[PDB]
């Protein structure tokens, strides 16, 4: 018998999958950086950097 | 040793005694035992078509 | 004509699922133009016999075409014997090229499309080669007659069915049946010399247990034997009545299926193109 | 929707020998536009009940002109507003205008187109009108019947003579056919007897009369009719006999034996503008059903 051609529809789906990394701060050291309690003095500043 | 619940799936379809000569076993009464054979005899080829 | 069955509103749930109903046959039971869902519904499973007994009163009709508001459909056979077109098969069987197909009512229920709109629910029913419905149905009737994958019967309409089995059963002897059954054993010495005569005589036959039970004399002369000869018109009786015997219990044969281009074998649940006779 | 068919190389003369059959059916196998004359051929001596259920299996088609090339067919069931068609009659008997015919395998002494050039044998079906189809089988069968342990047909002012059996060299011809069809009439009626043993001894005028005309209407059946048969052996016996089993199978037996027997009509004449009966032999026309 002979043939006809034919056709053919495909429907891929997507999908979520999330990596996420976490990084932690200090709590002692939150000052140098700031201000809040940073002094004028000069060895604020050092620790802060 | 366990057989309650396959025991409980052969009971599903029903099932035709084809012979019942060794699955059945009865009391006799004081009979006179030698005269049992001879009662017993008689009812032997009744007992397994 | 072309039937026009209209839709009530659907949820848009069910009415892709009734898309894919292309081929399936319903059965109307007036054959105006139009008509409504409503009209053709058949309750859930159960009775198949009275079912089969409900093909016959009602005639069928494919369906052709899915809008979200109408739905077209085909009057099979009124005016019909060449008129191609499509219905898928929904039977467990397959169907060949060539070989004739069959109305019978659905097996074991659980196949039935539900509408939670319209409340209501079709009885689709399956299409099976001519030569297994007829045992089908045989198988049936025979199960019918026993109460004087299976269903059981409701002995209100079983005895429709053995009545109009014995009918027939009980217009098949004559006078000359007789003539015809004085050979069994005329016939059982042929059945022993040669090997088709024998495969022709199956085994659980019935009458092979009659011919080595009962001996029968020479049947009686009929009234005026030299006029007439009656086996001849007993066997024309039994040839008409063979002919429309299944009928009178199955179904008739509504479509033969032949292809041109695809397989000739065509799978369940695939449309396969068809002829009407 | 028509079919041609390869032919091969036969001879001079004989393709002129086959020329004349322009109007007789052949059985073809799928419509496919291209056949060989190798796929439609059956052996000339064969068993008419074999190849008459093979005649379902099958499609029909008429041959339409032939050259030396190939030759042209038409099919019969898929149709179209049913184009008319020459159809040349072939069975004993002539058929008149305004009936329909049916298509038997050649059940009386055989014709068979025997082409010797191509080792091949052809065999067309006869031609006869519904009525007479219902009958000539019973005939036969009939008359092998009283030869197990008259032959006159009328149609049209003729008597036909209805050729002696086993003159052919296949006086087997038939033997399948009629042994099959006693056997299932046996088997009914001694099914029958079976399930109603009391049916015989009643009234033979009126008893019977009163069973018969009072099945025909509502649920009486003297109850249970029908009387319960004994029940069976331990159905591993070498006796053992069901009678609903072998009734199931009657029903399926004879229900196959019914459909495998023609008595459809296929075509019906038509014929229009030409002599109002047509001889055996003579091309009609008729029209598709």
């Amino acid at each position: 018998p002979a043939d006809q051609p034919v056709h053919n529809y495909m429907i891929k789906r997507l999908d979520r999958r999330s990596l996420n990394a976490a990084f932690s701060i200090a709590v002692e050291a939150l000052g140098l950086i700031s201000g809040e309690n940073l002094d004028g003095t000069h060895i604020s500043s050092a620790m802060r950097l | 040793l366990d057989v309650d619940a396959t025991l409980a799936a052969l009971r599903q379809e029903p099932a035709e005694v084809q012979c019942a000569f060794g699955a059945y076993v009865a009391d006799a009464r004081p009979d006179a035992l030698v005269g049992l054979m001879q009662r017993f005899l008689e009812e032997w080829p009744g007992m397994m078509p | 004509m072309e039937v026009d069955i209209a839709l009530p509103t659907l949820s848009p749930g069910d009415l892709s699922a009734l898309q894919r109903c292309e081929g399936r046959v319903v059965f109307l039971e007036t054959l105006r133009r139009h008509a409504t869902l409503r009209e053709v519904a058949l309750p859930c499973g159960g009775d198949v016999l009275a079912a089969m007994a409900a093909y016959r009163r009602r005639f069928a009709a494919v369906i052709t075409r899915v809008t979200p508001h109408r739905m077209l459909a085909t009057p099979l056979g009124v005016g019909g014997r060449g008129q191609s077109l499509v219905l898928q098969n929904t039977g467990p069987f397959d169907l060949t090229n060539g070989d004739h197909v069959c109305l019978v009512p659905p097996l074991l229920g659980d196949e039935c499309l539900r509408l939670t709109s319209a409340n209501l629910e079709l009885r689709f029913p399956m299409t099976l080669p001519l030569a297994q419905a007829r045992e089908l149905t045989a198988r049936v009737v025979a199960r019918a007659a026993e109460t004087l994958q299976l269903p059981p019967p409701h002995r209100d309409n079983a005895e429709a069915a053995t009545r109009s089995l014995v009918l027939n059963m009980i217009f098949l002897l004559n006078e000359g049946a007789v003539i015809l059954l004085s050979l069994i054993p005329n016939l059982l010495t042929l059945g022993a010399q040669d090997g088709y005569a024998n495969a022709v005589i199956q085994l659980g036959s019935a009458t092979r247990e009659l011919g080595q039970l009962v001996r029968q004399p020479p049947p009686p002369l009929p009234q005026d034997h030299a006029r007439r000869f009656c086996v001849f018109e007993a066997l024309e009786a039994w040839i008409a009545s063979a002919s429309r015997l299944g009928d009178t219990l199955g179904t008739r044969p509504v479509a033969r299926v032949c292809i041109f281009d695809g397989p000739p074998t065509v799978p369940p649940g695939e449309k396969a193109a068809v002829v009407e006779v």
